């Protein structure tokens, strides 16, 4: 196709759509050596859902400092804030660092530290993943006595998990406002509140930039789903063949679907139980945000021969099941994911940094 | 704070879709039209169509179907908005009481399902149980048309495909199977509403070639469907394939088809050129049963171009049009003297695409005459609309014009006319159809040196503004492609000059890389070329900044002084840039997805950070700044008076018009802004005050209280500021037609709204000076 | 121990190998080509764990096992 | 060929629209209301009162 021919079928036609204008070429590039500053450690995750934003990271013990930078073209590309990540917090290693949009709510951004290997002897046994929610700085605006101006803050809580859990950010922030986080012995939903209840109808630290608030008003309401409890409450109701089980060791849970407006997510667990011999499963779970838990499948029972490969397949059952119930959901109420592994695309405002 | 009221100065004449049944009554053979959120109502007589009403709903109608249930007289009506409101309709005629009763109403979005590329596509099964949807990719809404006490519980069925091209409910199968084309290959389905799932409907699964695009159900007795698109016009159903491939179908696709005969013996299919065939099917009975023989395409003509065809009574056929003109046109039993078994009977006219305007004045007077241009490809026309009501005068150019400019000095108009010719080893090219370029008096190509496709020969038309024949024809050279046109003086110069934006597009690559800035004079009779300089991409818009030319190359803003030596200088280089609009010093430069951008005299001064793509911009003042997107709305934002807060615009007005706004001119017919829509319409703008805005605001909030909407659809929904990212009502506009039609309510209902201010007279008083602008 | 594995279906993310290629033991990257332009999978993927036997365990675990459209391979010899 | 059809010989035979404003109301008879449960839950649930 043309680019001349396609301006005129927009102009005689009315459907100019960036679906249709998706595979054109993006025209803005750089290399990043003509607008960066310190001519630093600022290694670049990439850009927001708007286009205006640019985020980066300096790890620089470690620090992490995270910074948002206003972009322009022929002018620079200024920086606009710059927040001290998980304050308090003992740190020691490179940290893999994942920053994560929701959906729709956008006046903050998420994000997830996941070291390798955690270091409680250095604990082969443990994963040490940390989180905090920051606000976004507000462009539009209008001494805290103005109300408006007030969108920044600040919530961090780092958790240990023990075989390890998956990362899912697509349906962990499907749900607006609310955060999913698998703490492998628990599934805990968090839910921040300014100023009616987006909740049921860990201990987290909260900030602004140092201080330390009491809990213009935030609030926040976290759910936790105890998984111990409700495989006893599933195999004392659905089980049909739950009489020879004595006893559980292991388990993985994967979430498969997130409904916002039923507030209900589905959780695959793939239980190890011992029924006597060494047993596998694949339950299907579906959680209420609103009230309490619905059965869905209590599966079959299965032996076992590798060890670690059951979870391998489990996944990749869980993988096959939602790559065949996939509904390609739309632009923006879509979650964008920046990580850089140690070029940012925007390919809606058609902007290349080739590093 | 800025306030701006919006009215209608012509409403939509681009038809969207037609359907036809007993509507009225049961024994009436109602024609109804759906024009963009007008749903015209026509009854056929002997005199021809006798309009009975015309209502108007809240919403871009998308899906527009007439259905009869069992034990229903009439046909009960089935609407959908383009923004997902449904709503199911009745007519009740009583004397005079003319009450389109809603009967069923209720939004269909779902919010996490993504646009489907091709469209809505709204099918009713033919036996009435059911009417199915795809709004979105991979999902299937299903509203079972069950009547119990109130709800119509609507659900999902998750089809498997994800690119789905058309999807239509088959004729006669005993549970109500659909039938599709997804990318490509034709499979059915059998919808069990009992268990709300696809079974694996009989006839399985077929492959079809790839530029098919439309599927027909054939009803009883054949069954089966018909597949259609490039040369692929096959009959399947089970066992029965049948195939042909004639030459006729191959040069243009077919965009709609209409069911002639009752029992799909015969069928109507327009296409791109405008064209009209007879798709003709053929029985054979074997015994009993009844069979289909062979399938047969006949032509009968040229009509104009159809988006939705309609066969009417005793063989007229109503061409409803979204390019240019709609047609009621008879078919012919006999032939004719070059084989048109087509004749002309009443041209129902329409704007259409009003790709820009530019509002003069042709006698005296001040009074504002809009010169729009219209059409798509053998049906662009000037269209000259002045108040009276409002006179349109066509003249048909029978080829594209892209853009006019008005030069007062020979009386003349520069237009922009882009022809499609067809490219062949005989010579090397020779046009279609005899158009205004071909049938010039004194044409000139431009002399500086410097199989599957289709060439396009750009001209600019020089056309007196009195008689509208036209004078001269520059014809560019090959592969040009003239975009944008500026007529304006320059430097000390004394004689007015044309300005073209032309390029060299090439097809083995996308982005254009050459193109020239030509600069003609027009010497009472002849075109006189008398400068051009050749520029390192394609120009895209020319802009007269003070005796200077504010030229836009791919994304370089470059200034060029003209010289006294009759040439064109650069100065400086600011680094898509489209739109340029100049109020004195300042430029507003709108980007496609840059939002909008300000410079002066290029010191840059603000931005705007928003997801918009811009049809087109306008300065209302040095302060607020008023742009049209993509997503059928209109949003102002002003320049806040704090370096950071000095160089940032704030998004103050937003308003979800309904419309794909072309182009913005200023002035008005009787300062005001005209834009002209891509569906015929002319709307205005004017700025306010505060105390007024809030004087309609509250008046509007009592106003819609009182006037019932149609399908019960919301006000403050149909207005509210719908993009695919957000969704937030409506600030800084005020709906004119809405607080216009308050003059046209009775006198109860006039002393009943208001209950809270003086009098109600006052308020008759200043709605009665609000009109007096269109 | 380094891997090339290439077979996915344009709807794969580093997600989903990290976390099918994770409970064998340590893993240290996951690098999914992606085609540049057009913001999605080329199809292809460079991971590497941390030890040495691990990878090769998942050599004959998981090499032309169907993953939900396709028939996923792995395999390494120097690559 | 053209033997085209004719619902009434006397239409056509010897060859400006009202506004609809609504003022009284009659109510509605029915609403569209769309089901809330997802497609796999909803699914999930229907065939665990399939086998069971
Ligand atoms: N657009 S999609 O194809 O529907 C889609 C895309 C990403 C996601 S995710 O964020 O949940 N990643 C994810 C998906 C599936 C399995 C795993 C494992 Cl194991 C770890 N992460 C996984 C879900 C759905």
């Amino acid at each position: 196709e043309h680019v001349l021919k396609q301006l005129e079928r927009v102009k005689i036609s009315g459907q100019l759509s960036p679906r249709l204008f998706r595979k054109l070429p993006p025209r803005v590039c750089v290399s990043l050596k003509n607008i960066v500053d310190e001519d630093a450690g600022h290694i670049f995750l990439g850009f927001s859902k708007c286009g205006r934003y640019v985020l980066s990271y300096t790890s620089s013990f470690y620090i992490y400092h995270l910074y948002w930078w206003e972009f322009n073209v022929h002018s620079k590309l200024k920086l606009v804030r710059q927040v001290r990540l998980f304050q308090d917090e003992e740190i020691y290693s490179d940290l893999y660092l994942t920053v994560c949009e929701w959906p729709s709510d956008a006046s903050k951004v998420i994000v997830f530290g996941f070291n390798t290997r955690s270091a409680n002897m250095s604990d082969e046994n443990h994963r040490d993943i940390y989180v905090s929610t920051v606000a976004v700085p507000p462009p539009g605006r209008c001494d805290p006595n103005a109300q408006c101006l007030r969108h920044g803050f600040m919530l961090h809580t780092k958790y240990q998990v023990v075989p390890f859990p998956t990362f899912q950010p697509a349906f962990q922030l499907k749900k607006d406002q609310v955060v999913l986080l698998n703490t492998s012995y628990s599934l805990v939903a968090c839910a921040v509140s300014v100023h009616s209840f987006c909740q049921i109808l860990v201990v987290t630290d909260l900030r602004g930039r140092n201080l330390r608030p009491m809990r213009q008003y935030l609030t926040v309401e976290q759910l936790t789903l105890d998984f111990e409890y409700v495989i006893n409450e599933v195999i004392r109701h659905d089980a049909t063949w739950g009489h020879q089980f004595c006893s559980f060791s292991d388990y993985d849970i994967v979430i498969l679907e997130v409904c916002p407006e039923t507030n209900q997510v589905l959780i695959n667990i793939g239980l190890l139980l011992l029924a006597p011999k060494t047993y596998h499963t694949s339950l299907k779970v579906a959680w209420d945000l609103n009230t309490f838990e619905t059965v869905s499948v209590g599966d079959l029972t299965e032996v076992k021969q590798t060890s670690g490969s059951v979870w391998s397949s489990y996944r990749k059952s869980c993988v096959d099941m939602v790559m065949k119930w996939l509904v390609p959901e739309s632009s923006g109420r879509y979650v964008n994911r920046m990580t850089n592994e140690a070029v940012l695309a925007d390919s809606e405002r058609y902007t290349w940094i080739v590093l | 704070m800025s306030y701006n009221y919006v009215v209608t100065a012509q409403k939509p004449t681009a038809v969207n879709g037609c359907v036809t049944g007993h509507f009225t009554s049961a024994e009436d053979l109602n024609l109804l039209i759906a024009k963009n959120t007008r749903l015209e109502i026509y009854v056929v007589t002997a005199e021809g169509l006798r309009p009975v009403k015309e209502v108007g709903m809240y919403g871009k109608i998308a899906v527009m179907e007439l259905f009869r249930p069992k034990g229903e007289s009439k046909d009960l009506l089935f609407i959908l908005t383009a923004k997902y409101n449904a709503c199911i309709l009745e007519y009740k005629q009583s004397g005079e009481s003319i009450d389109i009763i809603t009967r069923a109403h209720g939004n269909v979005q779902d919010r996490i399902g993504r646009p489907s590329e091709t469209g809505i596509i709204g099918i009713i099964d033919p036996e009435c149980r059911m009417i199915g949807l795809r709004l979105y990719d991979g999902l299937f809404k299903v509203i079972p048309l069950d009547r119990d006490n109130k709800e119509l519980k609507a659900f999902n069925i998750r089809l498997e495909e994800l690119h789905v091209i058309d999807v239509k409910f088959l004729y006669g199968c005993q549970a109500p199977t659909i039938c599709f084309v997804y990318q490509r290959h034709v499979k059915t389905y059998e919808v069990s509403l009992r268990e709300k799932e696809f079974n694996k409907g009989p006839w399985k699964q077929e492959n079809v070639e790839a530029e098919a695009s439309m599927v027909i159900a054939v009803p009883e007795p054949f069954g089966g469907a018909i597949i259609i698109g490039q040369e692929s016009i096959t009959y399947h159903n089970g066992d029965k394939y049948l195939a042909i491939a004639p030459p006729i179908i191959k040069q243009s696709t077919i965009v709609c088809h209409n069911r002639v005969d009752p029992n799909g013996s015969r069928y109507l299919l327009g296409d791109m050129e405008g064209r009209l065939f007879m798709l003709l099917l053929e029985k054979e009975e074997q015994m009993g049963t009844v069979t289909l023989k062979d399938l047969r395409v006949e032509l009968l003509g040229e009509t104009s171009i159809a988006e939705c065809l309609t066969y009417l009574d005793n063989g007229v056929v109503f061409v409803g049009s979204r390019l240019g003109d709609s047609q009621l046109v008879k078919l012919n039993v006999d032939s004719n003297e070059q084989g048109s078994y087509v004749v002309a009977m009443e041209t129902f006219t329409n704007l259409g695409p009003i790709v820009d305007m530019c509002v003069v004045d042709l006698e005296r007077q001040g009074q504002g005459q809009l010169v729009t241009c219209s059409g798509a490809f053998k049906e662009g026309s000037l269209r000259i609309i002045r108040n009276g009501k409002l006179h349109i005068r066509t003249v048909p150019l029978y080829e594209s014009p892209r853009k006019i400019c008005y030069q007062e000095v020979s009386q003349c108009f520069g237009v922009l006319s882009s022809r499609i010719e067809v490219q062949d080893t005989s010579g090397g090219t020779t046009a279609l159809r005899p158009s205004a370029s071909t049938q010039a008096l004194s044409s000139s190509v431009s002399s500086s040196k410097l199989f599957g496709e289709e060439v396009e020969v750009h001209n600019l038309l020089i056309i007196d503004q009195h008689t509208f024949e036209v004078l001269h024809a520059h014809q560019f050279l090959q592969n040009e492609y003239a975009l944008s046109l500026v007529s304006c003086k320059l430097g000390k110069d004394p004689n007015t000059y044309f300005i073209v934006g032309t390029a060299m597009v090439y097809p083995e690559e996308a982005e254009p890389k050459q193109g020239r800035i030509v600069v003609f004079q027009y010497s009472d009779g002849k075109l006189q070329t008398v400068a051009e300089k050749e520029v390192k991409g394609a120009v895209y818009s020319m802009v007269e900044f003070n005796g200077k030319l504010l030229a836009s190359i791919n994304s370089t803003v470059r200034l060029y002084e003209w010289t006294t030596e009759k040439e064109l200088r650069t100065e400086c280089n600011h680094y898509m840039a489209l739109y340029l609009k100049t109020k004195g010093d300042f430029i507003l430069v709108g980007d496609l997805m840059r939002s909008v951008l300000l410079l002066a005299y290029f010191e840059e001064i603000a931005r705007d950070f928003n997801p918009n793509w811009m049809s087109a911009v306008e300065i209302l003042d040095d302060d607020n700044f008023l742009g049209a997107e993509n997503a059928f709305n209109l949003f102002v934002c002003q320049k806040d008076s704090t370096d950071e807060e000095r160089q940032h615009l704030q998004e103050v007005g937003l308003f979800h018009l309904g419309e794909f706004v072309n182009v913005f001119c200023h002035g008005s017919l009787v300062g005001s802004v005209l834009f002209g829509t891509v569906n015929g319409m002319i709307g205005l703008v004017t700025s306010l005050s505060e105390s007024w805005y809030n004087l309609l605001l509250d008046m509007q909030n009592r106003l819609n209280k009182v006037i019932k909407s149609v399908g019960k659809i919301e006000h403050s929904f149909w207005r509210s500021f719908h993009t695919e990212r957000k969704t937030e009502p409506a600030t800084g506009f005020i709906d004119g037609d809405l607080i216009e039609s308050f003059l046209d309510i009775s006198r109860p209902k006039m002393q009943e709204v208001v209950a809270n201010l003086a009098t109600a007279d006052d308020l008759i008083k200043v709605v009665e000076e609000l009109t007096r602008i269109h | 121990m380094r891997l090339y594995v290439g077979s996915l279906h344009f709807n794969i993310t580093e997600d989903m190998l990290r976390g099918i290629f994770e409970p064998f033991g340590r893993i240290e990257s996951i690098q999914l080509m992606m085609d540049s332009e057009t913001g999605r999978s080329k199809g292809y993927g460079f991971i590497t764990f941390s030890d040495s036997e691990c990878a090769k365990k998942a050599l004959e675990q998981l090499n032309g096992f169907e993953l939900a459209g396709r028939p996923m391979k792995v395999g390494h010899v120097t690559e | 060929l053209k033997g085209l059809p004719v619902y009434n010989k006397s239409n056509f035979s010897r060859f400006r629209p009202s506004v609809y404003l609504p003022t009284r109301e009659y109510p509605s008879e029915q609403i569209i209301v769309t089901e809330k449960t997802n497609i796999l839950l909803r699914y999930l649930h229907q065939q665990w009162d399939k086998k069971n």
